[PDB]
């Protein structure tokens, strides 16, 4: 019975990404004034399954990798760890309800990295390897605000179970004593991700293929959605009828959407960092903002006897 | 009979916007900064 | 006359330097950024549903090649050789001789639309409408070599499109 | 210093000495889109010639080709 | 509200085309479930329509014919299946559509209009139109030497 | 037999995903790319048939030569086209491309890609317009649906 | 039990997807068509390296939610806000060394 709970949350995350893909390019579309996908089924909803298909049936062009295990261990480790960050997701009850799911996150989180530098070890190319270094530059660079931000929001929650979240916001968003962390938190996802405006690695090789591709494809955009589904509990708490657990699935859902949503609104909007200059914005002006509101989320509850309780 | 050509109307054509014109919108830094505050105030109450 | 593009010093009193300092934190001309994506995701949007739909054209438009007749059925060319002079691909080979009529006939007309450039001077340089660029622009191929078009393939193209080109030329006569 | 056999209208080859993120060298090579242009319009009559110029800055056709009928 | 008048146009579109099966025939096929103004068809299936207040470009189409010259084109429609005197019409090169401005009749003009040959056993393949130049000496049948 | 209907319906199946999903790399030599970028616009909108407006040459199905291929250029071009996983196709676009153009004397210019790679679609025009390459890619789609792969690999 | 199962589950799916996206038919009959210094800035060495002691750091926070329910307050905070502050200095420094620049 919880092979199926396993299963009932795999197939829908990899179903969820693949129309992502379709709603990415059509909320696109309409914003550039064109339409995007409309002829492969009715409003281009078989185009993701002719790009998946055609992806998979796609000549596998490997070029002589310097390392047999490390070409293989990258796009499994990608794919595997970016499914594991959804079972503790409480929907309003998490497939595996954990004590620290909110460390566990953080933890599993940090070891996505791997999957860049292995997969740039290899690519048997300085060149590719420069830009793999560069992308975890910025990945780790991120994780620093990440780690603190999350640390003050749960100043006010109590503990690092993330259904105490849920009872947090009971009453109010956490979005409202907290914007200015919402604020660094939600443009930290942003360059956590590499989505633009810091999709680096896209634009400077500008300036992998068919099923392995494809993967680290899902990879990718599973992650997003799950950030964007971390930071509806985060900042949008929904409230959870014990008897009606629907209400809320149903309620936190539209807010994900609609918080995936913007993703694609904000890459159809904005001109793209430098690298030096996504870097200045995380040590010079995140991270100074950061630490500050991290002492005051400290003090605050001290300040205005509003500690929350541990259990 | 007449020359017919394309010819502007008799009078020519109406005016045509060329200028910029990025209208001023929003409330001011001090007004702005008033709401997040009162925002945070009443969060943190 | 000229204007300066970027020549302005910000005031700096406390109103203006807050409103700026608030742009810095708040995001303010991002936000506004996004708001004009967003009125475009809410506008109808241009695109045409092609083949079903198509792009508008003029009489003038200069597409696929044609030789014409006249009503009688005579072919009008009288190989004259004026398109093969003036054509600035060199794109046209022209052979001819005397009918079996003793009329001023090619036995060759031949348009490579692979030199070719499209340009329409064969067609002005005509002297009498025998040679034309026609409405078409659907003929792409799979090889090269159907693209190298002898006289018997222009000739069916001007019997295939005959009545539109007639039509067209009909409206744009006057203007040349 | 490293160096960049290609880097960033047509096609452009850069080749660039790079020192960490800082570029020290930039050696555009052009010729990709040579064409002989101005050797083909010497076999050309000067109406002939005109439809080379459409295709220069062929975002600017028509400028294009006013500058040559000045010129004639 | 307008959200109703919208759907009751939504609606509309169902009747508009015979049906839900006509509706869905035009759904996947054309990937347009829009209703227009019939202007007329031609000998080979063709249907054209006209809504002059949709914007410059989407206010005149084709639904083009499911059999043509042996042809099945239920899925496979061309863009060169047009025949001319509509041609016009369907690029807006003219206003008056062939119905009300007839083509000029002549006796060598096409009476049926072919579609795009190439890759067909029917595609065009090039040859010299000219005879040979040189005539050679044939030697004589006989012996004599 | 079933045998020969269900590979008659797997060929159709990759047929159709391939056709549907075609990721074209664009080789923007000269002013044949403004015709394709106008395809690309919004009026053609040819992401709306399933091809993503610029795809990486090692995740693409379609090599567009849009433009004049010098002889400096030649050699880069092959290289891009053997790096395309397969299948792959070519799709030649405007009169350079084709066999050269207005420029097929001249001393600096390859007389038509197709000395320098295979083909699949030739379009007309210098340039085509952007309706009339649009009409090209589709015929390569249809060329797509009558391969039978599968088909002849049964009968080998 | 079930952690590991989940675990095992995700990474085994995303074992086989990788496995048959590489080995599947091909149609096909004939055949086929190292360790220096890396060119590569200390610059990016020091962005590596100063993520490490910000995350050392981090650790060291991480226990705050369980420390502010002590009766001990006054201590705690003090403490708290002694690490951050020394985590700002830390940031300080480099910063005043050129040590977030990317010229040069
Ligand atoms: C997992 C398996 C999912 C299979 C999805 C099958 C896709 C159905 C489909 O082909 O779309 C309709 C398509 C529609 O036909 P079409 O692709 O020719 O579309 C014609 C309409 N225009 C002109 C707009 C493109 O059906 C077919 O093409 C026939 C082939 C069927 C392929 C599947 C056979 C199995
Ligand atoms: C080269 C390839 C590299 C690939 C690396 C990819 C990493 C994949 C992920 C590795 C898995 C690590 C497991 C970490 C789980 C920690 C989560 C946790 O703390 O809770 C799980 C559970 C305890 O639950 P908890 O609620 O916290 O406390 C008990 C009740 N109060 O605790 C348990 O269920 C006990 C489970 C013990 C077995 C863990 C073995 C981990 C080995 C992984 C290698
Ligand atoms: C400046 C542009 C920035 C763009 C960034 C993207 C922002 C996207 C924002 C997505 C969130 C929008 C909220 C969507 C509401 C979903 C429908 C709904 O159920 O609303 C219910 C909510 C009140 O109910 P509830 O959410 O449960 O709050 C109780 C406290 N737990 O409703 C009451 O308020
Ligand atoms: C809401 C506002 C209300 C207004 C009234 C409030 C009044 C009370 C607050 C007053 C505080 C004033 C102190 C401000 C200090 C500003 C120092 C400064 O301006 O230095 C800037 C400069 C760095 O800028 P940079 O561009 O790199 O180099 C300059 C060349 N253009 O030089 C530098 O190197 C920067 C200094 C080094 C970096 C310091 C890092 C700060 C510590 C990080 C954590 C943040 C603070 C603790 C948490
Ligand atoms: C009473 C006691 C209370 C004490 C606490 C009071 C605190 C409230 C007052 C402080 C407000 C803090 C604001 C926090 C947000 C971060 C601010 C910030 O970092 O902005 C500056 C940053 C860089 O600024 P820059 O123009 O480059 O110049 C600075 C360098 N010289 O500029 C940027 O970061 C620009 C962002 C780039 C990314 C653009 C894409 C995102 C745009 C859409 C975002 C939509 C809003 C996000 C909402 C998320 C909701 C979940
Ligand atoms: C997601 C599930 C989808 C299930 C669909 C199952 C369909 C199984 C049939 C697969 C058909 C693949 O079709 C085949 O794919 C390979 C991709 O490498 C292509 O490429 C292959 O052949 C060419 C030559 O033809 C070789 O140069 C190339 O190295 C080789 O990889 C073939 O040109 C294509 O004919
Ligand atoms: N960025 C976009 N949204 N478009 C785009 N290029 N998508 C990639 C297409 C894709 C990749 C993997 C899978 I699995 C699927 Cl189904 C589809
Ligand atoms: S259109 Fe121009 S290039 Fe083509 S045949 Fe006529 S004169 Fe020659
Ligand atoms: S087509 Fe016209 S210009 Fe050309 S040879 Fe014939 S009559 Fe002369
Ligand atoms: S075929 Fe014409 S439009 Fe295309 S690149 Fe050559 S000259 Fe330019």
């Amino acid at each position: 019975m919880f092979m199926i709970n396993i299963l009932m949350l795999i197939i829908p995350i990899l179903l969820a990404v693949a129309f992502l893909t379709l709603v990415e390019r059509k909320v696109l579309g309409y914003m550039q004034l064109r339409k995007g996908p409309n002829v492969v089924g009715p409003y281009g909803l078989l185009q993701p399954i002719a790009d998946a298909i055609k992806l998979f049936i796609k000549e596998p062009l490997r070029p002589a990798t310097s390392s047999a295990s490390m070409f293989i261990l990258a796009p499994i480790m990608a794919l595997g760890l970016a499914l594991t960050m959804w079972i503790p997701l409480p929907m309003p009850y998490p497939l595996i309800n954990m004590n620290l799911g909110v460390l566990f996150m953080l933890a599993m989180s940090s070891l996505a990295v791997y999957s860049i530098l292995w997969s740039g070890w290899a690519s048997n190319s300085k060149y590719a390897l420069i830009g793999a270094l560069r992308a975890v530059a910025q990945t780790i660079s991120y994780e620093v605000t990440l780690a603190i931000i999350l640390l003050s929001v749960l100043l006010m929650s109590g503990s690092f179970t993330l259904s105490t979240l849920i009872t947090t916001q009971e009453q109010m968003w956490l979005i409202l004593p907290a914007w200015p962390l919402a604020m660094m938190w939600f443009i930290s996802t942003l360059a956590e991700t590499n989505r633009a405006p810091f999709d680096l690695t896209e634009g400077e090789s500008e300036l992998y293929a068919a099923g392995p591709f494809a993967l680290f494809f899902m990879a990718e955009y599973a992650n997003i959605i799950m950030m964007n589904i971390f930071t509806a509990i985060l900042f949008l708490g929904t409230s959870h009828n014990p008897h009606m657990p629907e209400l809320y699935t149903i309620n936190f859902t539209i807010k994900s959407l609609l918080l995936t949503m913007s993703f694609l609104w904000i890459r159809a909007s904005y001109p793209r960092f430098r690298y030096d200059q996504l870097m200045h914005l995380l040590w010079k002006n995140f991270l100074p903002l950061t630490l500050a509101l991290c002492m005051w989320h400290v003090s605050l509850p001290i300040l205005t006897s509003g500690i929350p309780p541990q259990t | 009979s007449k020359v017919k050509q394309d010819m502007p109307p008799v009078g020519g054509y109406g005016p045509i916007d060329y200028k910029r014109n990025l209208p001023r919108r929003g409330l001011s830094g001090y007004s702005m900064f008033a709401v997040g505050i009162g925002a945070l105030l009443f969060g943190y109450w | 006359t000229y204007k300066y593009v970027n020549l302005r010093e910000p005031s700096m009193d406390m109103k203006s330097v807050t409103d700026r300092a608030a742009q810095t934190l708040l995001w303010t001309e991002l936000i506004r950024g996004l708001g004009m994506t967003l009125s475009y995701l809410f506008r109808e949007p241009a695109t045409i549903n092609y083949p079903f739909e198509k792009g508008p054209l003029s009489p003038r438009f200069r597409g696929e090649h044609a030789l014409r007749r006249y009503p009688s059925g005579e072919e009008r060319c009288i190989a004259c050789k004026l398109c093969e002079a003036v054509c600035p691909a060199q794109a046209i080979t022209i052979e001819a001789e005397p009918r079996a009529d003793g009329s001023r006939r090619t036995t060759r007309y031949d348009i490579d639309m692979t030199k070719c450039i499209y340009c329409g001077f064969c067609q002005e340089a005509c002297p009498v409408d025998a040679i034309v660029e026609g409405p078409n622009f659907e003929f792409s191929t799979e090889t090269h070599e159907e693209l190298l078009y002898n006289k018997e393939k222009l000739l069916n193209n001007g019997d295939k499109w005959e009545a539109e080109i007639a039509a067209n030329i009909q409206a744009d006569y006057l203007y040349r | 210093n490293l160096t960049l056999n290609f880097g960033p209208h047509g096609v452009l080859r850069l080749v660039m000495e790079l020192s960490g993120e800082m570029v020290r060298k930039c050696d555009p090579h052009i010729g990709l889109l040579h064409r002989g242009t101005e050797k083909l319009i010497e076999y050309k009559t000067y109406l002939q010639a005109l439809p080379y110029f459409d295709r220069l800055d062929y975002v600017s056709m028509m400028c294009n080709e006013q500058a040559y009928s000045l010129a004639v | 509200m307008e959200l109703l008048q919208v759907l009751k146009r939504g609606l509309q579109q169902v009747s508009g085309h015979g049906g839900l099966r006509g509706y869905l025939r035009v759904l996947f096929r054309a990937n347009d479930v829009r209703v227009g103004t019939l202007v007329g068809e031609d000998k080979y299936g063709n249907k054209y329509y006209e809504d002059n207040k949709q914007f410059f470009g989407r206010h005149r189409w084709v639904i083009y014919t499911t059999e043509m010259n042996g042809k099945n084109t239920f899925w496979d429609v061309d863009g060169s299946m047009v025949p001319p005197e509509w041609h016009r019409w369907l690029h807006c090169m003219t206003d008056d559509p062939p119905t009300v401005k007839p083509p000029t009749a002549r006796k060598f003009i096409w009476t049926n209009h072919k579609f795009n040959l190439s890759g067909t056993p029917q595609q065009y393949v090039p040859y010299s139109t000219t005879r040979k130049k040189i005539q050679e000496w044939v030697p004589p049948s006989t012996p004599y030497k | 037999s079933r045998g020969e209907y269900v590979v008659a319906k797997l060929d159709d199946l990759i047929n159709w995903a391939r056709r549907s999903s075609l990721w074209p790399m664009t080789f923007g030599l000269a002013c044949c790319a403004v015709e394709m970028m106008h395809m690309a616009a919004p009026r053609y909108d040819m992401d709306r048939f399933g091809v993503v407006f610029r795809a990486s040459p090692r995740q693409s199905d379609v090599m567009i030569v849009a433009g004049t291929l010098t002889n400096k250029m030649a050699p880069a071009l092959r290289k891009v086209y053997d790096q395309m996983p397969e299948p792959r196709y070519v799709v030649s676009m405007g009169s350079c491309a084709n066999g050269g153009g207005y420029y097929h004397y001249s001393y600096s210019v390859v007389r038509g890609c197709d000395r320098i790679v295979p083909v699949d679609i030739y379009v007309p025009g210098c340039p085509p317009t952007a309706e009339a390459l649009l009409y090209g890619i589709l015929q390569l789609q249809k060329k797509i649906k009558r391969e039978k792969r599968l088909r002849i690999w049964y009968r080998r | 039990m079930n952690l590991m199962l989940a675990l095992l589950t995700n990474f085994t799916l995303a074992t086989l997807l990788v496995i048959i996206a590489f080995w599947l038919p091909q149609l096909n009959v004939y055949s086929e068509k190292g360790s220096a210094r890396l060119p590569f800035s200390m610059k990016f060495f020091l962005v590596a390296i100063t993520f490490l002691l910000f995350d050392l750091e981090i650790a060291l926070l991480l226990p705050l939610p369980w420390a502010s329910q002590t009766a001990n307050l006054n201590t705690m905070l003090t403490m708290a806000l002694f690490l951050i502050i020394l985590l700002a200095v830390s940031l300080a420094y480099e910063w005043t060394q050129k040590g977030l620049e990317w010229t040069e």
